RNA sequence: UUGACCUCAAAUCAGGUAGGAGUACCCGCUGAACUUAAGCAUAUCAAUAAGCGGAGGAAAAGAAACCAACCGGGAUUGC
RNA sequence: AUAUUGGCGAGAGACCGAUAGCGAACAAGUACAGUGAUGGAAAGAUGAAAAGAACUUUGAAAAGAGAGUGAAAAAGUACGU
RNA sequence: GUCGAAUUUGGGUAUAGGGGCGAAAGACUAAUCGAACCAUCUAGUAGCUGGUUCCUGCCGAAGUUUCCCUCAGGAUAGCAG
RNA sequence: CGUGGAGGUCAGUGACGAAGCCUAGACCGUAAGGUCGGGUCGAACGGCCUCUAGUGCAGAUCUUGGUGGUAGUAGCAAAUAUUCAAAUGAGAACUUUGAAGACUGAAGUGGGGAAAGGUUCCACGUCAACAGCAGUUGGACGUGGGUUAGUCGAUCCUAAGAGAUGGGGAAGCUCCGUUUCAAAGGCCUGAAUGCAGGCCACCAUCGAAAGGGAAUCCGGUUAAGAUUCCGGAACCUGGAUAUGGAUUCUUCACGGUAACGUAACUGAAUGUGGAGACGUCGGCGCGAGCCCUGGGAGGAGUUAUCUUUUCUUCUUAAC
RNA sequence: GCUUGUGACGGCCCGUGAAAAUCCACAGGAAGGAAUAGUUUUCAUGCCAGGUCGUACUGAUAACCGCAGCAGGUCUCCAAG
RNA sequence: CUAUCUAGCGAAACCACAGCCAAGGGAACGGGCUUGGCAGAAUCAGCGGGGAAAGAAGACCCUGUUGAGCUUGACUCUAGU
RNA sequence: AAACUUUCAACAACGGAUCUCUUGGUUCUCGCAUCGAUGAAGAACGCAGCGAAAUGCGAUACGUAAUGUGAAUUGCAGAAUUCCGUGAAUCAUCGAAUCUUUGAACGCACAUUGCGCCCCUUGGUAUUCCAGGGGGCAUGCCUGUUUGAGCGUCAUUU
């Protein structure tokens, strides 16, 4: 039951804030009835919903902070490439590309010649 | 041990909660091996070592 | 009374639990873990100890990060989201 | 063989001096402008016993030349030095028991 | 009597006990149960009835 | 009086990087004895085990201060 | 081009067949031992299917005896032979 | 035997293996001490004990020679297939 | 001769019963072995030609696992001791209650704690195993309950001791060092916060649940917690702080010869003094609690006889 | 009288018998300071608050160590006639 | 208080196969072989003659081209100096 | 003659050989190259309607988002079974997050759930004191920056 990922993404922050609070109100009230009854399997879907609400609220604020940093040279390490320690310190495609002026002319003067031999 | 370091009361609290017989329903499960709890402990028999 | 009588005197513990490795190898007076090596920077291992090694090596643990690296490498370390099917 | 007893002593351990209850180290006043040119006066405030030393110590106060404070010294009492006496210290100082 | 976060000191308890159930809290005594969960003894002031507010949370 | 210089400091200075794990293979250091010799010391085990420092996907080696002495050959690695 | 009792993913064998084969085919580096470094097991097989023996009966009861299930109970969770 | 001091003792702390510690017994150093406990080198070497798994058929020995830090072992010739 | 596996072949055997196992049943071979019947069994297996080995057990104080005789035997004899009745239960030498007999005899078989254990505490259920007889009981089994602090500890301080830092060794793991061959800071004030004041500066930290140390007591309460809860009475540190009182026109108090006294009585840098703060033994004075004890006011036992009798209540917390 | 605290003292040493945190005090005189008033928060009274971990029970001829419900071993307080 | 008898509980040592002698010869001290004596179920409490009884691959002794603790103007070295 | 003992058979015990099974081991080959201060390896404690393990996860706790898939999961319960559906699921996939207490492990400690300092914000009169919330303060080294020191030192003084 409970909440749905796409429906939440439309609602505004300040509504989500209140969404949560009455889910916490419910889940709290659940745990009361829970110990007065022969179990209560129902409480699973609301505590999962709280995760979803909180996932979305996170999605927004992260994306929002993603915008505020767009195009800039220095972005929070939270939001960076990840990939690999070893990887992300490898030379950039630019840095590996550089070639000494002596060579760039040698790489022009006599670059590899495609040929063949018939008969 | 009388007035006890928290970590040890915590470590104690753990082993207390995991000394129980098997839940009866674990043995109805399809493809079930476990008949009894084989890791069960006792204060008289085996000591915890903190 | 090198035997049974002298045993009755053992109430003190040369080691308590080692924060790093969770054994009780941490020498109270020596302030060094016997098994793991804490608080040395490196973790304790010896080549004559190959059984001790396979007790503590990778994959005896939870692999909480490492385990997923292979899938993430399998495809390109993908950035971004998944495009669905659409129409 | 084994390591004989007289080798084991240089490692400290058991063989270190038992220092707890001692007074400080027994040292003269530092050699300074005061003693090198004139002399200086101080009261021996008390003599007193120093553990594991069979030679009583005399505690001599002095007034700090270069600041307003009291400066206590630990001297080895010279037999006839006495609480309350004035010790005089320097090249200009007189020739009397207790003077340096 | 409430189970409480093991991370919650006597202030956080009293603040959150007031805020949630809308009552005046005289004093707070916390132990940690054998199982490793904190139990809080939260006394309500004279102005309130603890049994009322009890089954206002719906246990009685 | 005011302005540079060399050197050398400090900052929760702005941006970074090192550590640890792994260790089958790889570059070094350090370094045995059991053993064989029908004894044993050189020798052998072995430029091995254990110990230490540093990598990669390979490492390393490499365009000769080479090999040859031939009518000469021509970076390195491996079979 | 070369190395590779590690890592990841595969295909195989005149290999071993539960005292074998890795120590571990199993909640196995587990249960347990040691202050500690370390030491370190045992243990696979009801049946096609639980149909896991309703009911009666003696018994304080565990059970026994009827009686049922099943191809088989000369398979009854002490379970293939 | 000793029992008001070279007394008895808790805990904290220090000394580690050719090391410690010893009012000295080679004592003690975790039931381990004329060299601790743990793992590895290690399946250490053994002219020395012990064992060495089916059947039948034919042939059939030696404890002697010489040399050996050789005398419980080898080489060597002889006997044997 | 025999065993695991391999190529080839009998288009070999088989759920209408393969393999295995059991057969004081049959036959073949000198033998290793081969073949058959019967029983039990449940899914595979054999003949011949070759290939190949982790290929044949009675021993090795062999390895692992299982089982015997010994044998219903040695034993179940330290710690003075049990008995009657009831209740409960299918069941009682062993449980509960009552009674009687006894013991530990406070250097205890009493009342608490330290190390250590870790739920053993308590309650309800409950006896397969365990409690070397027994078990209706248990420190067992099952299910639940339970440990409340400003004042008690930890936390703080320093001890022997341990240990970073400039640094100096060592190939290195690492070693030395703790104020040293170092440019080692962090306070209080004004001008909401920077500059101007300014002092002061040898020095991380770890190390005591018996050392040092801020401060709580009584009464009541639970099945199980209490110097923690409740009721009452306090105190300590930390903030805020208003009113009262005190002091000053001789501005920062008066009195006493003095020892000193008073409800208060401004005090920066800096210096210094004291408490923290300390051995062991011996008697002597004094107090507290305990011991002994008289009157009296209650309760209890004995009382053929004797005893103005024997026992028992009469209490006072920190502040 | 017993335990115990304290007061005043005597003796013993080639033994003369911890440290730090903390607290108050003194000397000093930088400084602010009153009259129609300004002074002091070491005098009284009044306001608010005090987090974190431990807290059960055994502590032994059964709850610790000694394979165990072991005649062993394991520091201490109270102590009636 | 045991032992002993009973209810209940219930091990271990050890074990080629076993368990009556005399002699003989025999690896020169036999339970077994040879010749004789003999020889009758099933057993209980005792006992310490035998079982060259049990305990532990003799420590004494020798052998081993096997060690180790230790000593020294052995052989060969070595920190320090 | 019984008992007893011994031998054989049958049935029954004891025990787990043998036979047949094999989601395992073992060895050969083939392909690929990715751990960590963006916090790894490893550890501790937790997380399910009813779990002690194993397994998975992290207070968003046997999982949240995305993608596919097309109806289950299953021990009992429960559901919304929300099936021509943005949709079952202990499914596959994984590109988005969460990720307690830790650990090279980073304010200092650490047999302690011990103890400082800075910044923002909320409440208690509140610049100060207490409390809740949020973010911070390791080391060596490089490049840069800002601020300093030295009669090491060149100019300017005036
Ligand atoms: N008890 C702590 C120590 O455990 C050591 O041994 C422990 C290890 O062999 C094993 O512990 C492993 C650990 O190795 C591994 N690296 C991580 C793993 N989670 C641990 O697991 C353990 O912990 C869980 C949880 O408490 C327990 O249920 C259980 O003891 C065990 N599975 O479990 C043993 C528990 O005793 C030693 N016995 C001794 O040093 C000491 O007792
Ligand atoms: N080795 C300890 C030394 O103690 C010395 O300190 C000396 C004094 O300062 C210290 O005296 C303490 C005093 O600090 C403390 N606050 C009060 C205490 N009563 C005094 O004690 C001393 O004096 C009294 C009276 O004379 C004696 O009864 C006592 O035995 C004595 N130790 O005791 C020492 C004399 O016994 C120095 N600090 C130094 O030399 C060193 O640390
Ligand atoms: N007695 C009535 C019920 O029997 C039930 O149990 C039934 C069975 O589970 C039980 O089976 C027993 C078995 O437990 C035990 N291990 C022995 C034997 N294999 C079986 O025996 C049973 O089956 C045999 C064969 O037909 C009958 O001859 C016999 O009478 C019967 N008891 O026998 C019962 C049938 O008679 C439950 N125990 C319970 O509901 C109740 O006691
Ligand atoms: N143990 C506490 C003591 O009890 C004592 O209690 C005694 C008193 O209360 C009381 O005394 C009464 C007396 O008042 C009345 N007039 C007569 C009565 N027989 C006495 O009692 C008597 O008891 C027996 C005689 O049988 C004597 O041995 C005792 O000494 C005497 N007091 O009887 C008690 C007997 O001991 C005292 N009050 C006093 O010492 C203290 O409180
Ligand atoms: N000391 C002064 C006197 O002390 C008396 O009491 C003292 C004595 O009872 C006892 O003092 C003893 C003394 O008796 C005996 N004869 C000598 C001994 N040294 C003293 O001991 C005293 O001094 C030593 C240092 O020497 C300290 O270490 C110790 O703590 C202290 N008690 O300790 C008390 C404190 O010093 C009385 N209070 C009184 O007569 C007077 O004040
Ligand atoms: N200061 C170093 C930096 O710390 C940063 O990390 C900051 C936080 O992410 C980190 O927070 C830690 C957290 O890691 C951890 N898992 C939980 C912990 N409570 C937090 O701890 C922080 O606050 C606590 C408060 O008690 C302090 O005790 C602790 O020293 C501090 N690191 O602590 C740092 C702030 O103090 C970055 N990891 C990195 O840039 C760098 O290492
Ligand atoms: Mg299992
Ligand atoms: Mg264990
Ligand atoms: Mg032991
Ligand atoms: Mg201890
Ligand atoms: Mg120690
Ligand atoms: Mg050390
Ligand atoms: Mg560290
Ligand atoms: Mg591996
Ligand atoms: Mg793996
Ligand atoms: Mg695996
Ligand atoms: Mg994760
Ligand atoms: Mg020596
Ligand atoms: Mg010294
Ligand atoms: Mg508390
Ligand atoms: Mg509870
Ligand atoms: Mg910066
Ligand atoms: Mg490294
Ligand atoms: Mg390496
Ligand atoms: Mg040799
Ligand atoms: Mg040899
Ligand atoms: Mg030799
Ligand atoms: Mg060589
Ligand atoms: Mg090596
Ligand atoms: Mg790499
Ligand atoms: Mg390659
Ligand atoms: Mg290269
Ligand atoms: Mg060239
Ligand atoms: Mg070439
Ligand atoms: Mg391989
Ligand atoms: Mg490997
Ligand atoms: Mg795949
Ligand atoms: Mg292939
Ligand atoms: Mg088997
Ligand atoms: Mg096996
Ligand atoms: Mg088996
Ligand atoms: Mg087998
Ligand atoms: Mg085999
Ligand atoms: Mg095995
Ligand atoms: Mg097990
Ligand atoms: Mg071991
Ligand atoms: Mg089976
Ligand atoms: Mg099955
Ligand atoms: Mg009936
Ligand atoms: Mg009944
Ligand atoms: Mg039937
Ligand atoms: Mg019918
Ligand atoms: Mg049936
Ligand atoms: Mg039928
Ligand atoms: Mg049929
Ligand atoms: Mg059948
Ligand atoms: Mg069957
Ligand atoms: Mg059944
Ligand atoms: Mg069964
Ligand atoms: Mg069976
Ligand atoms: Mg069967
Ligand atoms: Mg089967
Ligand atoms: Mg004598
Ligand atoms: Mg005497
Ligand atoms: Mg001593
Ligand atoms: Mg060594
Ligand atoms: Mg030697
Ligand atoms: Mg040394
Ligand atoms: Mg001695
Ligand atoms: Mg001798
Ligand atoms: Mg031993
Ligand atoms: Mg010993
Ligand atoms: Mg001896
Ligand atoms: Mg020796
Ligand atoms: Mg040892
Ligand atoms: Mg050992
Ligand atoms: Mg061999
Ligand atoms: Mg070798
Ligand atoms: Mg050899
Ligand atoms: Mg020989
Ligand atoms: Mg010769
Ligand atoms: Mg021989
Ligand atoms: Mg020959
Ligand atoms: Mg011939
Ligand atoms: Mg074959
Ligand atoms: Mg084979
Ligand atoms: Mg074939
Ligand atoms: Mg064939
Ligand atoms: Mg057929
Ligand atoms: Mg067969
Ligand atoms: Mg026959
Ligand atoms: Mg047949
Ligand atoms: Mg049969
Ligand atoms: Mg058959
Ligand atoms: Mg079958
Ligand atoms: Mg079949
Ligand atoms: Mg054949
Ligand atoms: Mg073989
Ligand atoms: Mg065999
Ligand atoms: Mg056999
Ligand atoms: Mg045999
Ligand atoms: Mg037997
Ligand atoms: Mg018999
Ligand atoms: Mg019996
Ligand atoms: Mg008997
Ligand atoms: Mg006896
Ligand atoms: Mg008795
Ligand atoms: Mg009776
Ligand atoms: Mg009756
Ligand atoms: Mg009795
Ligand atoms: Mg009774
Ligand atoms: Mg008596
Ligand atoms: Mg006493
Ligand atoms: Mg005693
Ligand atoms: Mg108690
Ligand atoms: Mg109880
Ligand atoms: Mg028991
Ligand atoms: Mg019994
Ligand atoms: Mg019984
Ligand atoms: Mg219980
Ligand atoms: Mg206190
Ligand atoms: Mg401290
Ligand atoms: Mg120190
Ligand atoms: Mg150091
Ligand atoms: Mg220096
Ligand atoms: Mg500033
Ligand atoms: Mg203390
Ligand atoms: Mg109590
Ligand atoms: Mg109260
Ligand atoms: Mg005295
Ligand atoms: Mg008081
Ligand atoms: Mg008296
Ligand atoms: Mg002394
Ligand atoms: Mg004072
Ligand atoms: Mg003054
Ligand atoms: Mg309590
Ligand atoms: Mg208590
Ligand atoms: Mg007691
Ligand atoms: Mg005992
Ligand atoms: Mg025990
Ligand atoms: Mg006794
Ligand atoms: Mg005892
Ligand atoms: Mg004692
Ligand atoms: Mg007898
Ligand atoms: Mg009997
Ligand atoms: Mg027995
Ligand atoms: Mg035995
Ligand atoms: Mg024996
Ligand atoms: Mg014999
Ligand atoms: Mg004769
Ligand atoms: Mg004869
Ligand atoms: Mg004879
Ligand atoms: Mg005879
Ligand atoms: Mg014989
Ligand atoms: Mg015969
Ligand atoms: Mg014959
Ligand atoms: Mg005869
Ligand atoms: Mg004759
Ligand atoms: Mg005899
Ligand atoms: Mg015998
Ligand atoms: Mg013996
Ligand atoms: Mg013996
Ligand atoms: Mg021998
Ligand atoms: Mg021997
Ligand atoms: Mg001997
Ligand atoms: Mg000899
Ligand atoms: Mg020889
Ligand atoms: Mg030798
Ligand atoms: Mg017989
Ligand atoms: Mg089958
Ligand atoms: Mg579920
Ligand atoms: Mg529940
Ligand atoms: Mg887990
Ligand atoms: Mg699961
Ligand atoms: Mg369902
Ligand atoms: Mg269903
Ligand atoms: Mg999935
Ligand atoms: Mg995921
Ligand atoms: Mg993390
Ligand atoms: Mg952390
Ligand atoms: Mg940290
Ligand atoms: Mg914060
Ligand atoms: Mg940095
Ligand atoms: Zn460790």
């Amino acid at each position: 039951a409970g909440v749905k990922a796409y429906e939440l993404r439309t609602k505004s922050k300040e509504q989500l804030a209140s969404q949560l609070v009455d889910l916490k109100k419910e889940l709290a009230e659940l745990k009361v009835q829970k110990l007065s009854r022969p179990s209560l399997p129902k409480i699973k879907t609301v505590r999962k919903s709280i995760a979803c609400v909180l996932t979305v609220i996170n999605e927004q604020q992260r994306e929002a902070v993603r915008q505020l940093y767009k195009g800039k040279k220095y972005q929070p390490k939270d939001l960076r490439a990840k990939k690999t320690r070893a990887l992300r310190r490898a030379l950039t495609k630019f840095e590996a590309s550089q070639v000494t002026e002596k060579q760039r002319k040698k790489q022009i003067a006599f670059p590899q010649r495609k040929y063949a031999i018939k008969a | 041990a009388a007035q006890k370091s928290f970590r040890i009361k915590q470590k104690m609290a753990k082993a207390k909660k995991q000394n129980r017989p098997l839940p009866q329903w674990i043995r109805l499960r399809t493809n079930n091996t476990i008949r009894y709890n084989a890791k069960r402990r006792n204060w008289r028999r085996t000591k915890m070592n903190i | 009374g090198k035997g049974t009588p002298s045993f009755g005197k053992r109430h003190n513990k040369s080691h308590t639990l080692c924060n790093r490795c969770g054994r009780r190898s941490f020498h109270v007076q020596k302030k060094t873990c016997s098994s793991c090596g804490y608080p040395a920077a490196k973790t304790r291992s010896y080549n004559w100890g190959a059984k001790a090694k396979r007790r503590h090596t990778t994959g005896t643990g939870r692999m909480r990060y490492l385990k997923h690296v292979s899938r993430r490498f399998k495809n390109g370390f993908q950035t971004g989201s998944a495009s669905k099917a659409s129409a | 063989g084994r390591v004989i007893r007289n080798q084991r002593k240089g490692a400290g351990s058991i063989f270190t001096s038992h220092t707890r209850l001692r007074q400080g180290a027994a040292k003269l006043r530092t050699l300074d402008y005061a003693e090198r040119h004139g002399y200086i006066r101080g009261i021996v405030k008390q003599i007193v016993h120093d553990s594991g030393r069979g030679a009583p110590l005399a505690k001599v106060v002095f007034r700090d030349p270069y600041k307003y404070r009291l400066r206590e010294e630990i001297f080895i009492a010279n037999e006839g030095v006495h609480t309350g006496q004035f010790i005089y210290a320097g090249k200009k100082a007189s020739l009397n028991v207790g003077n340096v | 009597v409430f189970q409480v976060s093991m991370k919650a000191n006597k202030y956080q308890i009293k603040k959150a006990v007031k805020e949630l159930y809308e009552v005046d809290v005289l004093k707070v005594n916390t132990l940690v149960r054998p199982n490793g969960t904190k139990k809080a003894y939260v006394r309500l002031t004279a102005d309130y009835d603890a049994l009322d507010i009890a089954n206002r949370i719906g246990y009685i």
